């Protein structure tokens, strides 16, 4: 599952 | 900065005349990512050729697999033709089943 | 054994030919399981392994949203990088990003990764501490300052120690039939005379998974590291990999040469000769 650059 | 592709032309399975197989051209180690790859049958471009999605190695250089189903014979010659900015002229690598 | 999850991303600008093309792929070990291509018909993240297909539509919706948002941030980042390097808008440039985690046989985190390259060169990398950055040049130092002020490393650490490991463990279970099976290499040696005085011995490894392998030639028991031709491990297209190693030998001395093969799928390293 991906990470999202917040 | 530019890195020229390493080129390998080969069959998925050991080649047996009259037996369906897959012909592969693996290009790796190159940058920039723009590249043109054709598979050739007796010097002519094979129409239906698929390729993997662009990915890259730990050193950031790109690799791609081009492939097509084919049934090798005794007489039919196969090759991979690659062009890239690092290349004066397209490089042709012939398939050598006897490797 | 140990396992890894990696997401790879490439954006390539093409001035005068539309917006940058964005391609991202996800891997567990050497198995592709998700893809996204901005030039596709109706771009969505697509499955590429059977064990990910069971994830629900919520999973695919979120993944596709993330992929599209990453394409947009990449476009912004490419414009920023032109400024950072005082470059023209005329040329094509490349932005690459990889992130992921490695876990041990127990599923424990071994380490996490998050790193970027511009035009094929190291740009900025999260350090193994998951708390500090290595910037390659004064341009990347600007990104470093920005990411430090935004506490990006703390957010990545939380992901890499949490969801990264947890979802890799989930994928490993759901795909255990394939992801946790090592296929050993099928091996043989071929002989091709070059001349009346020399011949090529080529040691072949075929049909193995995962890709990691060691092929070495010994002469009288001594590794021929300097004189061995070793091609890049290559994909067969059926999930397995291939590789060969070749040496040039004096004619008549073939039996002094031995090929040694090490692979996870082998209980013991193999020793082979030309028959």
């Amino acid at each position: 599952k991906r990470w999202i650059i917040l | 900065i530019q890195r020229t592709p390493k080129i390998q032309v080969y069959s998925r399975h050991p080649a047996e005349n009259g037996k369906s197989n897959f012909l592969n051209c693996y290009v790796s180690g190159f940058h920039p990512s723009d590249i043109e790859v054709d598979l050739l049958k007796n010097g002519e471009r094979i129409e239906k050729v698929e390729h993997s999605d662009l990915s890259f190695s730990k050193d950031w250089s790109f690799y791609l697999l081009y492939y097509t189903e084919f049934t090798p014979t005794e007489k039919d010659e196969y090759a991979c033709r690659v062009n890239h900015v690092t290349l004066s002229q397209p490089k042709i690598v012939k398939w050598d089943r006897d490797m | 054994g140990s396992h890894s999850m990696r997401y790879f991303h490439t954006s390539v600008s093409r001035p005068g030919r539309g917006e940058p093309r964005f391609i991202t792929v996800g891997y567990v070990d050497d198995t592709l399981f998700v893809r996204f291509d901005s030039d596709a018909a109706s771009p969505r993240e697509e499955p590429r392994a059977p064990w990910i297909e069971q994830e629900g539509p919520e999973y695919w919706d979120r993944e596709t949203q993330i992929c599209k948002a990453k394409a947009q941030t990449d476009r912004e980042d490419l414009r920023t990088l032109l400024r950072y390097y005082n470059q023209s808008e005329a040329g094509s440039h490349t932005l690459q990003n990889m992130y992921g985690c490695d876990v041990g046989p127990d599923g424990r985190l071994l380490r996490g990764y998050h790193q970027d390259a511009y035009d094929g060169k190291d740009y900025i990398a999260l350090n193994e501490d998951l708390s500090s950055w290595t910037a390659a040049d004064t341009a990347a130092q600007i990104t470093q300052r920005k990411w430090e002020a935004a506490r990006v490393a703390e957010q990545l650490r939380a992901y890499l120690e949490g969801e990264c490991v947890e979802w890799l463990r989930r994928y490993l279970e759901n795909g255990k039939e394939t992801l946790q099976r090592a296929d050993p290499p099928k091996t043989h040696v071929t002989h091709h005379p070059i001349s009346d005085h020399e011949a090529t011995l080529r040691c072949w490894a075929l049909g193995f998974y995962p890709a990691e392998i060691t092929l070495t030639w010994q002469r009288d028991g001594e590794d021929q590291t300097q004189d061995t031709e070793l091609v890049e491990t290559r994909p067969a297209g059926d999930r397995t990999f291939q590789k060969w190693a070749a040496v040039v030998v004096p004619s008549g001395e073939e039996q002094r040469y031995t090929c040694h093969v090490q692979h996870e799928g082998l209980p013991k390293p193999l020793t082979l000769r030309w028959e």
